[PDB]
């Protein structure tokens, strides 16, 4: 899944 | 202590979700919503261990190719309709149907379900998919190769059931708040775009008797410093993942017991558009990889325990242990940088005529910091031969730009969907629906293809090491680091460990204590 955060 | 009489929680979800239809999305903000509204065959606890979901029991043939799921005979959707094996057939067929244009269409191909790839290619009709309702409460999955990790794959958002009768009647509009029907622990109470999603208990959920939280709010706060300030003011109970690097050491000491963090099955990269000039040139992709100093980003920009990496798969994932970091990563920077400069001059770049591109990223101050640092290193390290701009887009827009190929270089971050190396390896298949880099090498496809027939873990692990070697020699992307998942969590929130390898968060696993 694509992670929005860091 | 004891349980609070009020069981309400506020969580930052970080972005406005693209959609609440799991066949339309590929991101964490989206999955975090879906997992509250819908439940697949199997689900998990706070540490990511498997437990019964829609299926109360299941079994596999000894060859790991046939998987049988026994659904709950009395289970209902939130509108009272029965949950049946036909809902799973319907949903899984809709996921691979090209007409759905699902970002995770390929997930059923990863599961090796019979005919999934042909259906995604339009060669067979979605009704040819190798899944069946043997009766109303018996769902059977037929795989063409051994998939001993199948049950874990079934926990992913893309394999959630949909309410067939509702979706067939309303089409894509089934997702509107007035129409949404699900079989998870919650239902949608309110949705204000860019502001909040409100959840309320789904009393028809088969395990409602064990759900504690009565209501919850997801916020859409994009910047970590804003998240942390809201938390400090008492207006949210759990941040999203990610904390301001400048505040991290202090937060840990001041809010001792509230900062959760561990290493994560995630990889942060700049994805290069392999079909857009000039990133279709391996020489240039190589120069960018050589001249980016990962340690600057992990030690000076971030410093939160992110570890540098030069490959896509985290090597500590299950069956990832044979994957090697590439030899250039062991060269001094001065050597790497001279090499990069030669490559760029060979490609016609100079100080007067630099390589110019933008880094596309989703609005988030931490992504900005990393992009500023990367732009700065690429320029300096190549003595002026690269000149980089930043392009920040809102999440939804960023996602669409990546999928459309409207980018040169894009900030990327892939989280494992299940704890086995192929959740990464499968991403770069030439025909993967997840592959927005447009990377394609038949040798890569073959190394992964040969892994799916392997009978044992070592043979799979060798094949993954080879795939990574090919992707690395192609410089298909720019891997930067492996993630950690720092979050602030109030002391009165229990049931969160952060130790779930998939980093799922289920409201039905949380509870609020008092004193």
């Amino acid at each position: 899944g694509i992670i929005n955060t860091l | 202590t004891q349980l609070d009489e009020k069981q309400h929680i506020v969580i930052n979800n970080g972005a406005e979700p693209q959609s609440f239809d799991p066949h339309k999305t590929e991101g964490v903000p989206e999955s975090n919503v879906a997992y509250q509204l819908l439940e697949g065959l199997v689900t998990s606890d706070s540490e990511g261990k498997l437990q019964p979901g829609a299926a109360e029991s299941w079994e596999n043939t000894p060859d790991f190719k046939t998987w049988t799921f026994h659904l709950r005979k009395d289970a209902k959707w939130s509108n009272g309709d029965p949950v049946t094996a036909h809902d799973f057939v319907f949903a899984w067929r809709r996921l691979v149907d090209p007409a759905t244009a699902a970002p995770y269409a390929s997930y059923l191909s990863y599961l090796q379900v019979e005919n999934a790839q042909d259906i995604i290619d339009g060669k067979k009709k979605p009704a040819e998919l190798g899944v069946e309702a043997k009766d109303d409460y018996t769902f059977v999955v037929h795989a063409t190769n051994p998939v001993p990790y199948a049950v874990s794959l079934t926990t992913h958002q893309s394999l959630l059931p949909l309410p067939q009768k509702v979706v067939e009647k309303l089409g894509d509009a089934w997702v509107k708040k007035e129409n949404y029907v699900g079989n998870g622990a919650y239902k949608l109470a309110n949705h204000i775009i860019n502001e909040k999603i409100e959840f309320e208990r789904n009393p028809l959920y088969w395990n409602d008797k064990e759900t504690v939280i009565n209501s919850a709010t997801f916020l859409a706060i994009e910047n970590p410093s804003t998240d942390v300030a809201r938390y400090r003011a008492g207006d949210l109970d759990m941040t999203s993942y990610g904390l301001p690097p400048e505040q991290f050491a202090k937060l840990k000491k001041e809010l001792l017991g509230e900062v959760y963090v561990t290493r994560t099955l995630g990889t942060y990269s700049y994805e290069l558009n392999n079909k857009k000039a000039p990133f279709d040139n391996v020489n240039i992709r190589k120069a960018l990889n050589l001249s980016l100093d990962r340690n600057v980003i992990t030690d000076k920009v971030l410093g939160q325990g992110q570890t540098p990496t030069y490959v896509f798969t985290p090597t500590y994932i299950e069956e990832g242990h044979l994957i090697q970091q590439p030899a250039y990563s062991k060269e001094p920077m001065a050597q790497r940088n001279e090499e990069a400069i030669k490559l760029l001059e060979e490609a016609g770049y100079s100080k007067a005529n630099p390589l110019k591109f933008s880094i596309l990223y989703n609005t988030n101050e931490n992504h900005k910091k990393v992009a500023i640092a990367a732009a700065s290193m690429w320029k300096a390290n190549t003595k002026g031969l690269i000149d980089v701009k930043l392009e920040n887009q809102e999440w939804k827009t960023y996602i669409d730009s990546r999928r459309a190929g409207r980018y040169d270089v894009a900030r990327a971050g892939w989280h494992a969907d299940y704890n086995q190396a192929t959740t990464f390896g499968n991403y770069f298949l030439s025909n993967s629906s997840n592959n927005t880099a447009k990377y394609a090498n038949p040798e890569y496809d073959k190394a992964m293809a040969e892994s799916y027939a392997a009978t044992d873990a070592e043979g799979r692990a060798k094949a993954y090491a080879k795939a990574e070697e090919i992707l690395g020699k192609d410089y298909g992307i720019v891997p930067i680091f492996n993630y950690v998942n720092p979050r602030l969590v109030k002391p009165y929130v229990k049931g969160y460990s952060g130790k779930d390898p998939q980093d799922h968060i289920y409201l039905r696993n949380l509870y609020i204590i008092k004193h």
